[PDB]
């Protein structure tokens, strides 16, 4: 679902997913923390650029 | 008298009388615990 | 282990607070502008609603159940 | 058994005079100090605190000429309740007129 | 000249950049000559006034000119510990199955303020653990945890899987005593913030007490206190010696407050000017600058206190410096009578 979310748009909020998954906080930053990075207003974005 | 009692891990209450092996039923483990008392204790908020 | 209600030197409540702040955790707002969000404004509850560790739940994890 | 009276000696003098108060602390005893030290006829006002386990004060009060010292007492006190009532009143007066003026 | 020093030492208190000067009272008879500084009921009622610049609820903000810091500290301590309050003493428990401890439970739920009015209740005589209806309430919490019957199959968060998990205060339920109900409608006797979280719990794990609530004074215990943060501070005046414009002028606004010195251009240039002193916080930051530091001269205002009272919500803080007020009068009147019946 997160690989998803982030097909369709390159901004992914947390708490959607949190909502969306039923799943704890923990589980959803690890799977963040594993292909997006924490930027400031706008959310999480993709590590790396469209290529 | 039934003196009950709470395995480790089932927490299940069971009833075992003395000179019992201590054991627990649908389980294997040989822990234990004593259930809460039921008399009133008066604790102070200080 | 857990939140305490009262802050140590002044007395604020502060219990209350903690679970909205690890909603504004869970949202976009960073430590600084959370607890500037919350009403803290002097910087005792903001150490102590920062430096406290959430430890109730990983001993929830070890309760009987 | 609250306030108890002390002479200086054993010659009961009424110059020099040291009331000692049961269970109260630095707040009323600083007031009774800053109210009874504008006293023109007190030569040597002083609080002190015998030991902080105790709740107990201990106030000392040497006048000028022959007043008891028991008389600037009783007028500081009087002094700091009137103080404390118009302080009251105006506290008073100051809320309602604000919570008026905010409506 | 000579009395213009007087008057700074006797009016207002210098801020220096190593250490504060002039912060002794001094007004007083025989201290100064050409002062007569004699007690005067009729000077202190003139001169003397309360002005209330910020109130809502649970905060409070007024400035008293005249007093001084002597009565000033009396309110603010009196405040601090000699309002009494309603609190959690007794905790009668049954079968509590928590992870948190017994006395930690207690020490919890006695720092929870109650909204109960004070003034309706009386202290309770020594000893007498039972309680009367006159000097005791109780508070019943009953909260037992467990598996919620309908849920997602994998539920990560807690909330999803167990139901009543986090035992908040708004689970506890006042229990009237005698003729408590009618004196008291429904709704007024409860937790005041409602959302205070007491523990977590797991299923299987219950919560079952007793909460008896009895009439006490800060300084007995912490939990009495019905301010969060009661203080007051010496209004400042900051004044310039000389006059500053130029780009200077912009370094005072970033010296001071961002709220205190404001920048004008009255014929083109920019010069500096006090806006409003009250924003300013005194964070000396003007000594840092080599130029600047003989341009300003940093004061406080004597007799001018704004006190800040901000209150944990068990009552409104005017009725709290009322009640302050009121207490200061009683321990004035005890003493009063105990000197008249000695002599
Ligand atoms: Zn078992
Ligand atoms: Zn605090």
């Amino acid at each position: 679902f997160v690989m998803w979310k982030f097909t369709q748009s390159r901004w992914v909020v947390r708490k959607e997913v949190a909502t969306v998954t039923k799943l704890c906080a923990e589980d959803v930053k690890d799977f963040l923390e594993h292909m997006a990075v924490v930027r400031i207003n706008k959310g999480w974005e993709f590590i790396l650029p469209y290529d | 008298q039934p003196m009950i009692y709470i395995c480790g891990e089932c927490h299940t209450e069971n009833e075992i009388k003395s000179r019992d092996p201590i054991r627990c039923r649908e389980c294997g483990y040989r822990i234990m615990y004593k259930k809460r008392t039921k008399r009133l204790v008066v604790f102070d908020a200080r | 282990m857990i939140i305490p209600v009262r802050c140590f030197t002044c007395g604020k409540i502060v219990g209350n607070k903690w679970e909205a702040y690890l909603g504004l955790l869970q949202a976009e707002y960073t430590e600084g502008d959370a607890l500037d969000a919350l009403g803290l404004k002097r910087y005792c509850c903001r150490r102590m609603l920062l430096a406290h560790v959430d430890l109730i739940e990983k001993l929830l994890n070890y309760a009987p159940l | 058994k609250t306030a108890l009276e002390m002479v200086q000696a054993a010659g009961t003098d009424r110059h020099c005079v040291t009331f000692v108060l049961h269970e109260e602390d630095h707040t009323l005893g600083n007031s009774l100090r800053y109210m009874i030290m504008k006293n023109p006829e007190v030569e040597f006002c002083g609080y002190t605190t015998t030991h902080p386990s105790e709740s107990k004060i201990n106030l000392r009060i040497q006048t000028r000429g022959t007043l008891p010292a028991v008389e600037p007492f009783q007028r500081g006190l009087n002094e700091l309740m009137n103080v404390c009532q118009h302080v009251l009143d105006k506290f008073e007066a100051s809320i309602k007129d604000y919570k008026d003026q905010k409506a | 000249a000579a009395s213009q020093a007087v008057e700074e030492m006797r009016s207002r208190v210098v801020l220096g950049e190593f250490g504060v000067r002039n912060v002794h009272t001094t007004d007083f008879p025989g201290n100064y000559s050409g002062y007569d500084d004699a007690w005067d009921q009729d000077r202190f009622e003139k001169n003397f006034r309360v002005d209330v610049v910020h109130m809502d609820e649970n905060s409070l903000e007024f400035d008293m000119v005249g007093i001084d810091a002597a009565i000033a500290n009396a309110f603010r301590r009196i405040l601090l510990a000699e309002v009494p309050t309603m609190a959690v003493e007794k905790v009668l428990v049954y079968n509590n199955t928590s992870i948190v401890q017994d006395e930690i439970l207690a020490h919890r739920l006695g720092l929870i303020p109650i909204h109960a009015d004070p003034r309706l209740f009386e202290y309770r005589n020594q000893g007498d653990e039972e309680g009367t209806e006159i000097d005791t309430l109780q508070f019943r919490l009953q909260v037992r945890c467990t598996r919620n019957p309908h849920a997602a199959k994998d539920s990560s968060d807690p909330n999803e899987l167990y139901v009543n998990h986090k035992v908040y205060t708004r689970h506890m339920t006042w229990i009237p005593l005698g003729n408590q109900a009618d004196l008291f409608p429904e709704g007024t006797i409860r937790p005041v913030h409602d959302d205070i979280l007491i523990a977590q719990l797991r299923p299987g794990q219950e919560i079952d007490l007793l909460m008896h609530c009895v009439k006490g004074i800060g300084k007995d215990h912490a939990k009495f206190s019905p301010v969060a943060t009661a203080s007051y501070r010496l209004l400042p005046d900051i004044t310039l010696l000389e006059p500053v414009e130029g780009e200077a002028a912009e370094e005072l606004s970033r010296c001071f407050s961002p709220g205190v010195i404001e920048v004008q251009e009255v014929q083109g240039k920019k010069v500096a000017r006090v806006a409003n002193p009250r924003l300013d916080t005194f964070s000396r930051e003007i000594f840092r600058n080599e130029k600047l530091k003989k341009v300003v001269r940093l004061a406080r205002v004597r007799d001018h206190y704004i006190f800040s009272v901000e209150s944990t919500g068990v009552l409104p803080p005017d009725v709290l410096v009322s009640e302050a007020i009121k207490v200061l009068m009683g321990k004035c009147r005890r003493f009063l009578d105990e000197l008249d019946a000695v002599q």
